């Protein structure tokens, strides 16, 4: 989960 | 431009990025992702061309996140690359590139590439 | 990375880039075209990993130049996204994304890409 | 995908594309550009996954045209890479690669990058 | 181009691509990785221009493979998109995107982009 | 005015 | 270990 | 002759 993506 | 980027924009994913246009070409702000949180705020710096063409052409631009805060390292940066329109339904289109930290045998597979479309709404 | 960054680097074609990094994650300096001259020197800005993985991986770190001086404009901009790697032979390898302002009839061709990579020699 | 995918495409630009998909992986059809005519016709030829994978993920291909018939030479080749999504809107979403044959003084600025994506409506 | 096309082409990471031009602008053969093995073989397929200008410019090409054979299916596909610069030491200059299948919640990583050299020798 | 794009 | 990269 | 080229 990269903070770029969709959550966190 | 200028006056017309200065503000908040969205994505298309819940993305928001809030931004300065500064009189001789500078960008300055920051970026949080999607939740929107104290913790998944990033600095963001970059440039845009301050005497744009009279025409209908857009002003281009650009701007780099590297992924490291407070809370969180995610070893990367991302720059996206585009164009400001203005009126009444203003937007930035732009084309991005996400590379990672990696060891040179798997450097061929370090960069990802994908697009994004930022509204004021 | 860090104090490996900051200097002079030189690319392929004949460019040469001007750096400092900054204790948190700033890249500032100057970019200049083949030739070399006072009227082909441009501002750069970017951000790098300022706490890199201490296995051989290489630093994550991205830059933006608008092409506009005192004596040009061109209405575009560059973006180029890439890792440092140190030692004997260090180097920055990078892909690259130039977009030109456009019309919206044009704005499917507005954008190139490419890469560089750029040595200390 | 495979009888999914067999059929008329049509993009946001007014394109539209005609292919079918073998058994054994193989993509052949034709290319129109907006107007639509017999001669902004071209051959396509292209891959794709055969057996994909059960859970939702989608199916990866790509295709390729040069763009020379009998009424016309641009001098170029486009490839498309991308994945078939289906059900009750079924679309393909890709990004291109434009290639223009050049000089070698030329070469750094020969390729276009962006992004199209196809319904059957 | 056509003749000086068809043939044996090494990249710099050991992979080895076999292919024939036929007349009419077509590209056929087979992609085998690293090691060089009975099972790292794969189908290609392309396009070329037939009639290239006669100044010293390239021959613009384009390719896609889909990796699946009978021993081994990674779900997805690269396309090639370049120039082919004949003479003394002829080469192939290419820039590629790599597109896995995903989930849609997994789509905006899906794709990786990078660049390869192909030579005779 | 390159196929690809609209028109011609 | 993708067969586009080295080995396999 | 854009500036990223050579030259000027």
């Amino acid at each position: 989960c990269h903070p770029q993506g969709p959550p966190c | 431009a200028e006056a017309g980027i200065t503000g908040t924009w969205y994505n298309q994913l819940g993305s928001t990025f809030i931004v300065t246009a500064g009189a001789d070409g500078a960008l300055t702000g920051t970026y949080e992702s999607a939740v929107g949180n104290a913790e998944s705020r990033y600095v963001l710096t970059g440039r845009y061309d301050s005497a744009p063409a009279t025409d209908g052409s857009g002003t281009a631009l650009g701007w780099t996140v590297a992924w490291k805060n407070n809370y969180r390292n995610a070893h990367s940066a991302t720059t996206w690359s585009g164009q400001y329109v203005g009126g009444a339904e203003a937007r930035i289109n732009t084309q991005w590139l996400l590379t990672s930290g990696t060891t040179e045998a798997n450097a061929w597979k370090s960069t990802l590439v994908g697009h994004d479309t930022f509204t004021k709404v």
